[PDB]
């Protein structure tokens, strides 16, 4: 084994379904290994120092990302607006590619696509040329969408809905009756923009930075009741202390080249961006964009 | 939590009435409080947005 980052799979030869399970591994010249891997349900996990796996979002929580901020890292957004007692959607026409309309795509009096037809590159071109950026949709279409952020009833301070909650008509009603006429949701599908990180959050037992740090600490140090300082320092010393971790120059060069970065020089320790970029490349591979080493 | 509130604390809300803090999450402007209100059930409040008075 040599220092760098490595993207691999199991060649569909682990479970009966023959599902290909992808993984990524960061190997330093010295210090702890860091592994990311998919399970058969397409949830993502992290292994620190080769021990038992944890829902991958834990490491991002430990690096001070909220649920909302994690979703910002891994998903584009589809905005809905409530106006004229109608549900409207902000349209980026290219997002319609490969889909079949479930309702009349219409704007400015004109009907661009019928409720049955398959959406064409021509449809998309005309929509772009006419600068259609907003279309009415049925309320039913909001169902199953995933809300991208926390929404608060500002008159009471009550959390009306938490980031990553699935939308329903009842929730839409609550939001609307609380004065929220603009609602942000995740752009996903079941094909090449999978909701892996969103579903991973649902099996993540932690909910903030301290609980994530404690989950990691308990995993690394069985039998040691955790303290604040202990959990903080252990995490800092895994990947972010020159004393305890070094990718080495060779490792950094190979790491950066795998991520298609221009620079060859870099740090012996890891950054937040290093870790997130490795996660993003692994997710690309699962989504069919690019391939393993 | 560095938010000003403590687990077990009795609080008063203008709409929800008297309650007890039963859990907390997050930090900074993101700190949130799980409050059991006597006659109105359990609610999550974002500390920075909720008017609470310490009973």
């Amino acid at each position: 084994d040599s220092p760098g980052v490595f993207f691999d799979s199991d060649k569909g030869k682990t479970h009966s379904s023959g599902k290909v399970l992808y993984n990524a591994r960061i190997i330093p010249y010295r210090g702890s290994w860091l592994d990311f891997e998919f399970d058969p349900k397409d949830n993502l996990f992290v292994r620190i120092d080769r021990r038992r796996k944890l829902p991958a979002t834990i490491i991002l929580r430990a690096l001070n990302y909220t649920t909302e901020q994690i979703l910002d890292l891994f998903f584009e957004k589809v905005i809905f607006e409530i106006r004229d007692n109608k549900l409207q959607m902000e349209l980026v026409p290219e997002r319609l590619r490969g889909e079949t309309a479930s309702f009349d795509i219409e704007a400015n009096g004109k009907v661009y696509v019928e409720k049955g037809r398959r959406i064409t590159a021509r449809h998309i071109r005309q929509l772009e040329k006419d600068d259609v950026k907003l279309i009415e949709v049925p309320v039913e279409y909001i169902a199953g969408k995933v809300v991208a952020k926390d929404y608060i009833d500002e008159s009471t301070g009550e959390l009306i809905c938490a980031a990553n909650m699935e939308l329903s008509l009842d929730l839409l009603a609550k939001l609307s009756q609380s004065g929220h006429k603009r609602i942000e949701t995740l752009f996903t599908n079941d094909l090449d923009h999978g909701p892996y990180i969103s579903e991973t959050l649902r099996v993540d037992p932690t909910n903030d930075r301290l609980s994530a740090l404690v989950e990691i600490y308990r995993m690394m140090r069985p039998g040691e009741p955790p303290t604040r300082e202990a959990a903080e320092s252990l995490f800092e010393n895994l990947f972010f202390s020159e004393d305890r971790y070094d990718l080495s120059a060779v490792g950094r060069m190979k790491f950066n080249r795998s991520l298609l970065r221009e620079e060859i020089e870099g740090s012996g320790i890891l950054s937040k961006d290093d870790i997130i970029d490795v996660m993003k490349k692994l997710i690309d591979i699962r989504n069919g964009k690019g391939e393993v080493d | 939590n560095d938010s000003g509130y403590k687990l077990g604390q009795r609080v008063r809300h203008a709409k929800f009435g008297e309650g007890t803090i039963v859990n907390m999450e997050g930090s900074g402007e993101h700190s949130r409080l799980q409050v059991a209100f006597q006659g109105q059930g359990i609610k999550w409040l974002v500390a920075a947005y909720a008017r609470l008075e310490s009973v």
